[PDB]
Parts: C-alpha cells; structure tokens; sequence
C-alpha cells in the first residue's frame, strides 16, 4: 500500500525470496513513469501503480522490465514505505 | 612490399611486443603510404573510391575518403588535421612513441626536431649502443621517402601541371581565404594526401561541367582541417565468445511478422557515410 | 521446449589456482574412497525408487 | 563455483519455478565431460534445448 | 495477397492482357499499394529504406525513392507528377487504355470523365457483364484507404503529436514556402505517397534534432513534382537502362590494376535519394 493500512488477516506467509519469480521475459521491454531500481544487478524494480483509479501502491518486480530513462531515486520516498521495504528486504 | 610509411616505426626498448598492425595495405600500392590503421589511429578517416562512372567500360573511378568524427565532438576534437602551429598541442607527444613524435616534426619539417631529439637522446643507452645506428637509418629511410613525395623542384619526381583548386565561393561570400597559403605551407606529401581524399563539387570537364553534391561537405582553418561545415548544425554523425549467463527463455517457435523488414531488405538500403567534398576541379586539353 | 539455449560459442572456467589449491586443502581430510559407496548405493536404491 | 550461487545446489532443485539454472548446470556438465574425453575444446551443433519431466506420468 | 492498385488491373474485353505485371513487392506490404515495376512505368522513381538505430540494435526505418531523370532533360522533361490542371497533357490518357483514364479521374476527381465513361459503357457488353463492378470494387478499396487517410494520417496529424514542414529551410530558395502551402490541394493519398517516399532534411526529436543532409535535393512545384536540385546545374545522374553523338573525354590512363587494388574499398553509391522538409514528432 502506499498509505492505506491492511485490516482482517488472520494469517501470514512468512516471505522468502524464491517467491519472486525473476521473468526472463523477451529482449525488448520498454516502461513508463517514474521508477526506483531496488538492485541494478538482480534487475529489481518499483513502479507506480493505482488501482481502481483511486488505490495508490507500488509494484516491486524483478525482470527485463526496462523503462524510460528518468530513474528516480530510492531517497525520496516516505519513509513509511521506506522502513516497510527496509524489513521486506530482510538482507540478512 | 611493404610500403606503409608506419610500418617501418619500431623503437628500442625492453619491449619484445611491438604492436604495428599495418593492413595489407602495405603490400597494395595506390599512393595513400599509410595503412588504414593508421588512417584510423589518427585520422579518422576511412579510404573510399568514389565510382566514377562512364558509359564506357573504362569507368575510372577515383579515390575518396570519408571521417568518423562524431557529432558530439567540439572543437580541437574536431579538428581532423592540425596545422604546424596546432599539433603538438593537440597530441600528447609524450605518450606517443619518441620516434613517432620525431616522424610528425619531420613531416611537418620543422626545425625543432632535430633541436630537441636529436640532442637529447646522448644520455640513452640506446643512443650510445648500436641501435642508434637501426634509428638513424630508419631516419634516412623515412626522409627518403619524403623526398620521393616531394613535387617542388624539377630535380625530382614530380614535373609540369597543377590543376586543383579549394576554398570555392563561400554562401556569405567572404573574400578569398588563405586555404592555398596552408595547402603550400603543408609539406607536399600532405597536398597529395589532400588529393587522394577530397573531391570537389564540381569537375570542369575540358569544356563541360559536372557537379555532384548541393553543398560543401568540410571546411578549413588555418589551424588545420575542420570537420565542420559553414552553416547550421552538425550533421548527424553515422554510428560506428566465453560462456555467460544471458541464456535465453523459450519463445514462440514461429518467425512471425518480418514482412515489413523483409521487404525493406529488398529495397536498397542507404550508404549512410560522409563523403569528404571540398573544392573544384578544371581539366583542359 | 522450456527454454532457449543461446547454444553458440561458450564453455566456463576460471583460473585462480591459488584458490584451486585452497580449495583442494580444504577437500582433502575426507577418505572419498570409502564414502562415496553410499552415493552409489543411493542411485542404487533409486532404481527401483524410480517405479512402484 | 562461478555461476553466482547465491543458493546451495539442494535449494535450486528443491525449488521448480526455475528451469533457467538447472539447464545450465546440466549443459556445464555435458561440457566437462565431453572435455575430459577429449583434451580440446568444443563447441557442437548450436541448437539444444531441454525439457522438464515435472510429473510422474511423463 | 496482392494489393498493388495496377495488380487489380482487369480487361473488359478480349485482346489486351497487360502481359508485363506487377512487380512481386505488390504482395509486399509498404502501404504505397504500387508495384515498383509500375512506379518506374509512370513515375522514374526507385524506393530505398534508411535504417536508423535509436543507440541500439532497435531501429526507426524509413522509406525514400530515388529519381530516375538525367541531367539533360528540361520542363514537363523534368516533371515526375502533375497537376490536376496538366494531368492530361502530361500523360496522354487516350494513348493509355480507359481502365488506365478512369482510374486516373478517379485520383483527380474528375466527375465529368466518371459521367462520360459511364455513359459509354451504358451500350456495352461489359456493362452487361456489369463489369463496372470492377471499378466499384476498387473504389472500394480506394475510399476505405482514404478514410483511414485524408481525414486522417495528415488530417490525424493535425494533433500536436506530429509535424512535416516541406517548405525550405533557406528562406533565400524563394522557389519554396508557396508550394507547401498548396500541398494541401493535393488528395491525402498523393500526400501519403509522397511525405512516406521524401526524407525530412531535420527532424525534431525533443530529446535533440538531427539534420540529415546538408541541402535539400529536390523542391516543392507549382503544379507537381519536378526531379530538379533548389538552385544551380543539376548534379550528375547515375543514369543507366542513330548516327548520334556519344562524346565522354575520356581520361588517358590505361591501368587497370589499381581497379583490382582498390575494389576493397568503400565503393560510394551514386544515387540521387530525395531530401526535403522539416520534420516533427512529439517524444
Ligand atoms: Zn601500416
Ligand atoms: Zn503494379
């Protein structure tokens, strides 16, 4: 989410990196909108997404997926999301 | 044989590595006396022929060269070939092999080679060793060679007429320009390198006309030959094993839609290149 | 087919033989001879794993 | 060794989402053994593929 | 399939069987709908592409013609196309068959030959074959082309994305400007044809112009296109396929070794592709 916060789970998968199927996908993959390189090395991206025209979010991918030049930088987030990806990147 | 002027440069040195490439254009034999890698090591340049064409089977093409200046390129960066006053700062001597500094100075006759190189080396133990002997000879072979090339006197080689000529009407049309004072200060192998490489716009057949491009391809400066043109921008310039990991998905097992590269391919496809024209030419019976 | 091998001009190695020979000390204790029988028996064994 | 093992092997086949690593690892295979037969270096017909058999009845 | 408009030709009677057909780049698909074969029999033009890399193995390509005229020829000599007005004395229709006629006042509108020629074939057998059908069929196709086209492609350009000036960047070369004014009288069609056969001397990419050439090889008309440089003596044509003159003043050499000696070398192209206009695209 980008703000919003989750209620009514009652349970959770523990996340392992396995789950993040890396596309290999075809040679040409263009992208538009800002996006954030998560890893330049294990092709890793976070795009700007809203569903339903009115529920912002963020899409991590890992794949081709390349984009318009205008790659933006990780820093300027908020720092809600920026603390959630600092546990979900768990590098340890 | 061998004929590339550069083929000859080898130098003392613990160096067992010496690296000159030179093409098998030494072994041709169409008056450039230098190999295209050189051509390209510090030219930019590639050797071309212009097909000249003739109704008769005696076609009598003509050489041509075109560069490969790229168009981000400002300046002395674009300056293809310095004047006297400009080379030296445009090369790093230093870098350059000594001998390769001593052959420029040479071909631009000044006198500071021999004021600087030919003293400085007594401390060398190469100077002092036989292989002074092997410099200096090949020292008297290249000189050699620059006085075949030289036209100047009847005492030679070259004899009777000269018909080019460069710095053609300018759009705005400033006055004359001092291109000739260059071209005649440029030692005379540079004037023939010139004629092997720049076509002119028109050729003044004796008593007929052709012409061949709508403008000038280059223009020169007093420091030395400019890849650049009088008026609006830069030309676009044409572009130029082990095991890895990039190892590709499965994909549909089709060709698909190639009709419109296909039938592109069938087209002709254009020679995106840069012919060198700069100035006019006249013949007469 | 589930993949496209590029197949061209490839083959791997590497060439740190100080390394190699590191390794080769770390590998070395380890009586190979007698152990690797159980390997053995295990492909063995899953010959008739393979069906039942 | 060299092909970025961010993974023991066990983890790559006990994992089925990939096909990618396990090819490479068995055309390596192939390659070390055909070198060892024969003390020069190869490359064959450029044309191979693989397929997994990911169920019993295959 | 076939598309080639020339391909749809048909014979309403038994003798002429235009045993010369189109060209296989009629099975092709370029949207010019014109066997190369036919471009040549009506026009003197040959098409070529240009490849473009986008700093990449990716690529935008384009297609340009090169003209066929030498350098003797003079007026309705050097005219490639028409007008309207001159069509007619430019062609000599009634040489060509009426197929040929009708389908060229199809192109210029020309109601009053549409009504005469239907009101000769009213008497005849093809007629009573309804043969005319034919006509229809191609018109058919014609008019869909020309509703994904004169309304549109240009007309569709009229948004912002996209700009051709063919006007001359040289203010000096009066010659322009005037004619790009009256490309609009010509059918969206002829428009197509000729914007997608004529290189842009620049275009606009907002990321950086490029300049293609140096200087436009060809120049708007005041009736239709005419194979001639802006200004100066027309350069060389590459041309190729009495008791007249041949005269060339041969230079003397005899070699020919140096032939052989340099047949490795860039051997330069002599064409005569056509360069003109300003182009634009939005991104
Ligand atoms: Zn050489
Ligand atoms: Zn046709």
């Amino acid at each position: 989410l980008a703000v919003n916060r989750l209620f009514g789970a009652t349970e959770t998968i523990d996340f392992h990196p396995n789950l993040l199927v890396y596309r290999q996908s075809s040679p040409p993959v263009r992208l538009t909108g800002d996006v954030y390189v998560v890893d330049k090395n294990e092709k890793v991206f976070l795009v700007k997404h809203v569903f339903s025209n009115t529920v912002p979010a963020y899409l991590l991918i890992r794949g081709d997926y390349e984009s318009s030049s205008d790659l933006k930088s990780l820093r300027d987030l908020n720092p809600w999301v920026q603390n959630t990806l600092l546990k979900l990147l768990i590098p340890d | 044989v061998n004929r590339c002027i550069f083929a000859s440069i080898v130098s003392f040195d613990a160096c067992i590595t010496y690296k000159s490439p030179c093409s098998p254009d030494a072994y041709h034999d169409d008056g450039w006396f230098i190999c295209n890698n050189h051509l390209i090591k510090r030219f930019k340049m590639s050797k071309m022929v212009l097909p000249i064409f003739d109704e008769d089977d005696n076609q009598f093409k003509m050489t041509i060269a075109r560069h490969l200046v790229g168009n981000k390129e400002r300046g002395i960066k674009r300056i293809l070939i310095p004047s006297a006053t400009n080379y030296q700062d445009v090369f790093n001597l230093n870098s350059m092999m000594q001998a390769e500094q001593l052959i420029f100075h040479l071909i631009y006759n000044n006198e500071n080679a021999v004021n600087t190189i030919c003293d400085n080396l007594k401390y060398t133990e190469g100077f002092t060793s036989n292989t002074q002997r092997v410099i200096h000879s090949v020292y008297a072979t290249t000189k050699s060679i620059l006085d075949t090339t030289n036209p100047n006197t009847f005492c030679s080689r070259v004899s009777r007429d000269e018909l080019r000529f460069f710095d053609v009407t300018n759009a705005r049309a400033l006055r004359g320009g001092a291109g000739d004072q260059l071209f005649n200060n440029y030692s005379g192998f540079l004037q023939n390198l010139i004629r092997r490489a720049v076509a002119p716009e028109y050729l003044q057949i004796d008593t007929e006309e052709l012409r061949f491009r709508n403008c000038a391809t280059c223009i020169i400066d007093e420091t030395g030959l400019v890849a650049s043109v009088p008026d609006g921008p830069e030309l676009y310039n044409p572009i130029r094993q082990p095991n890895r990991l990039q190892i590709r998905n499965v994909l549909k097992f089709e060709g698909d839609t190639r009709e419109l590269d296909r039938t592109l391919s069938g087209y002709e496809e254009y020679p995106t290149y840069v012919p060198l024209f700069l100035g006019y030419q006249i013949i007469n019976s | 087919p589930q993949q496209y091998i590029n197949s061209g001009t490839e083959i791997p190695f590497c060439d740190d033989a100080e390394f190699l020979n590191r390794l080769l000390k770390h590998i070395d204790p380890y009586p190979l001879s007698r152990m690797y029988y159980n390997a053995a028996n295990t492909m063995f064994y899953t010959t008739m794993e393979n069906y039942a | 060794s060299t092909l970025e093992m961010t993974q023991p092997l066990l983890e790559i086949f006990r994992n089925k989402a990939d096909t990618r690593q396990i090819a490479a690892v068995v055309f390596s295979t192939l390659a070390f053994i055909h070198n060892r037969f024969h003390p020069l270096v190869t490359n064959f017909t450029n044309k191979m593929e693989f397929v997994v058999t990911e169920t019993n009845d295959t």
